[PDB]
């Protein structure tokens, strides 16, 4: 075994070792809800008002093609008041200052990664971003930024591209959408080189974002920061937490955010933690 | 690519 005890301390312990060099961290809704973001594939999470044959056809491609107001209309309804990384999000900034960072694989498409100071080439949007959005012409594909797109959003005008008069679409997958090639490419390369699998705020359910838990090598030990248990064997159709046979696998339960906070205590880097945030809250807060 | 699904 890589790590000496299957608990948070076991991990701090291996994280300070030679043993790890390389974290890849795979994140979920559960890292915005405390941004105020919320999980949109979760049912528990206002629709009536549209002509949708399903509740769900409003996040599938195969509608947005047909009838793209509902979609616009909501986000208008969505959209954040101010986009405020979590402690989470500046954890993963930390990881990244200290040379640990080699992938952040996000199921969220809030930027809240882009802000907490991730770079492009840190990240893999894997159900792509607002961060730009698209003409949906082929022969045009002019790039927009979220300020404009706010802006189309907000005045309820369906956004059109100002050289060809087509649709602009934030730069999301749909369901029902191919993940990005770079999801695929970034995959086959980073799994050859982790040392330690961080999944944070994730319940594990949407395809094929889940299937990276099976990308990793045997020995690499993994970490669930979650409220929930997740990523096990389906004992109808894995992650081993539990059993004799349990090895490399943790679970801390509770807020992502708190979980964050107890595994950056035991590495020394609370206070280092506690700087950063506060001063990015405070410089968001005076924008 | 394997379509985005629940
Ligand atoms: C695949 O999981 C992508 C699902 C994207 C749905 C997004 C819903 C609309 C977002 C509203 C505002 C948030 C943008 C910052
Ligand atoms: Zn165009």
């Amino acid at each position: 075994r890589l790590l000496d005890e299957l608990t948070l301390e076991g991990v701090a312990r291996y994280m300070q070792s030679e043993r790890c060099r390389r974290v890849i961290c795979l994140v979920g809704a559960g890292i915005s809800t405390s941004a105020g973001i919320p999980d949109f594939r979760s049912p528990s999470t206002n629709l009536e008002k549209y002509h949708l044959p399903y509740p769900e056809a409003i996040f599938e491609i195969s509608y947005f093609k047909k009838h793209p107001e509902p979609f616009f209309a909501l986000a208008k309804e969505l959209y954040p008041g101010q986009f405020k990384p979590t402690i989470c999000h500046y954890f993963m900034r930390l990881l990244k200052d200290k040379g640990l960072l080699l992938r952040c694989y996000t199921q969220n498409i809030d930027t809240l990664e882009r802000i907490a100071g991730l770079e492009q080439e840190d990240l893999v949007e894997a159900h792509g971003t607002f961060y730009t959005s698209h003409c949906v012409s082929a022969s045009c594909r002019h790039e927009y930024p979220l300020s404009w797109m706010k802006e189309k959003i907000f005045s309820e005008v369906t956004p059109k591209c100002e050289d060809c008069q087509s649709l602009v679409k934030p730069d999301i997958v749909f369901f029902g959408e191919s993940l990005p090639a770079r999801f695929f490419s970034c995959m086959q390369s980073d799994f050859l080189k982790v040392d330690l699998l961080l999944v944070m705020g994730t319940s594990l359910q949407v395809q094929p974002f889940a299937s990276l838990i099976s990308k990793a090598p045997l020995s690499t030990p993994r970490l669930l920061i979650n409220k929930e248990k997740a990523g096990q064997s389906d004992p109808f159709l894995g992650m081993d937490f539990d059993s004799k046979k349990a090895y490399r696998d943790v679970a801390w339960l509770g807020e992502c955010d708190q979980g964050c906070l107890a595994l950056a205590e035991l590495l020394g880097w609370k206070k280092e933690l506690e700087d950063l945030v506060r001063r990015e809250h405070a410089s968001i807060d005076a924008q | 690519a394997p379509r985005k699904q629940l």
